[PDB]
C-alpha cells in the first residue's frame, strides 16, 4: 500500500516563506518523480514543477520560478516544496503526487492536499482546450468529454476525475490505457490533438471536475476542466 | 519527447 | 465523549457564499451556546458570534455583522456559519466552540477548525485585553507569569486558553482562577477586576505554544493578542 | 447592567 502524506493546514503573514513535506510509504522513494499541483478556484489546477528523488534534479513552470524550491530528503523519504515572499495570490490547496506505477509512468498517487492561507489579518506552453465546460445530466446518460491540444503531443494526455474536498484520481493514462481499480465505465481515445474520455453509463458518484493533462512538453499543463453535474 | 529523460528514464 | 466536528477545507471564488458546519455528539446539542471563532496570522483568535440552539437567539461582533450569519439545524444537531460576498481578507481557519461543562460555563469543546481560502485565481467600547510580554523565551525547569490586562473591570470573567501549532484552542482556566479537568497542576490562575495572571509553576517542553486570555463579561466577546511561549536559544 | 452576557452565556 503506497501512500503520500502531507504535512497539516498552515496559516502565515504576507512575506512570510513556508516549507511543506510530503512523505511518502509502502515503496522505495526514490523510484519516481514528484510534483507539486496548486489548486486555486474553479477548481482549476496548475502544475509548478518536478523534482527527480535519486539525484535532485529538477524541472519547473517558469511562473513560479521566483516562487517556489523543490527538495528531498531521502534519508526521511520525504519530498518538500518551500514558498518564498508568500502573498494573498498563494493562497491555496497544494497536491504532492508521484509520476510512477506500471510502465508507461502518470501521476497515479497523491498526497491529501495542504490548505495554505496567507493571512490579510485582522507563450510556446500546450494549451488544453476541454469542452463543453458544462455536462448536466441524468445518472445513465453517456458521456463524451474533449481535450483539443494546441500542437501535436502524441498519446502524451492523462486524465483526472476530482471529486469536492477530494485529490485527483487518475482515469486514464497516455490516452486510452486503463488505470488498476479504475470502473470499465471510463475510457479514452484520441492521438494528435483530439482527445475524448468516455463514461458509457454516468453513476451518481462520477459527478465532478475532470481535467485532461498533457506530459509531451515542458512546463506540463492542464485544461481547465469539465463540470459533470446532476441535471436540475 | 523532451520530458521522458526526467520522467520516464 | 463530547466531539464538535467540523466540515473539511473550503476553496472558492470571490464574491461567492459559504455555510460551513460544526456537527456535535455524546451530549444534548440545545444545551449550550454555539461560538465562531476566526484565526488569523500572528496567530490572532477574533470571535464572531454566538448562536443560543435552544431558541435561535443571536449575538454578534458587529464587525462580522454584515458578512457573517449563524443558525443551528436541531434535527441533525449541526450548528452553521453562512458568509455572503466573500474576499482575500476572509480567508482564514474557522473553529466553532460550545461553551459549557459544569457551571458556569466556558469555551470547553473546540471543532478542529476549517480552513477557508478566498482564491485569486490563476465598536467604540469593546473590552480591549493587553497581554504581556507578547513573546516569553524560556528553559524547561522556569517559573512563569502571564499577564493579561482588561480595559476597565470585568469582575472575574476571564478565561485562558493555550493553543499549539495545528491544534485547536484548549481552555486551561475558567473565570480568573477556577481549575479544569485533565488541566495539569503546574497551571493555575488569579486575579479579579482589571489585573488577570496565569502562571505557570515549571515550565515543560510541551508547554511552548500560544496562551490567549478571553473575556465573557461584555458583548463583544473579545481575546488577548496572545503570549508566545517559547524555547530560549 | 454589569452582568450584560448571564442571560445568553449562563441561563
Amino acid at each position: 500500500e503506497v501512500q503520500l502524506q502531507q504535512s497539516g493546514p498552515e496559516l502565515v503573514k504576507p512575506g512570510a516563506s513556508l516549507k511543506i513535506s510530503c512523505k511518502t510509504s509502502g515503496y522505495t522513494f526514490t523510484d519516481f518523480t514528484f510534483h507539486w499541483v496548486k489548486l486555486s478556484h474553479g477548481p482549476s489546477l496548475e502544475w509548478i514543477g518536478t523534482i527527480k528523488p535519486s539525484n535532485g534534479d529538477t524541472a519547473y513552470n517558469q511562473k513560479f520560478k521566483g516562487k517556489a524550491t523543490l527538495s528531498v530528503d531521502k534519508s526521511a523519504s520525504t519530498a518538500h516544496i518551500e514558498f518564498r515572499s508568500l502573498t494573498s495570490e498563494d493562497s491555496a490547496v497544494y497536491f504532492c503526487a508521484r509520476f510512477g506505477g506500471s510502465y508507461p509512468y502518470a501521476m497515479d498517487y497523491w498526497g491529501q492536499g495542504t490548505s495554505v492561507i496567507v493571512s490579510s489579518g485582522t507563450a510556446s506552453d500546450i494549451v488544453l482546450t476541454q469542452s463543453p465546460a458544462t455536462l448536466s445530466v441524468t445518472p445513465g446518460d453517456r458521456v463524451s468529454l474533449s481535450c483539443r491540444a494546441s500542437q501535436g503531443i502524441y498519446n502524451y494526455v492523462h486524465w483526472f476525475q476530482q471529486k469536492s474536498h477530494e485529490s485527483p484520481r487518475l482515469l486514464i493514462k497516455y490516452a486510452s490505457q486503463s488505470i488498476s481499480g479504475i470502473p470499465s465505465r471510463f475510457s479514452g481515445s484520441g492521438s494528435g490533438t483530439d482527445f475524448t474520455l468516455s463514461i458509457n453509463s454516468v453513476e451518481s458518484e462520477d459527478f465532478g471536475m475532470y481535467f485532461c493533462q498533457q506530459t509531451n512538453k515542458w512546463p506540463l499543463t492542464f485544461g481547465a476542466g469539465t463540470k459533470l453535474e446532476l441535471k436540475a | 519527447n523532451e520530458t521522458d529523460v526526467m520522467l520516464l528514464n
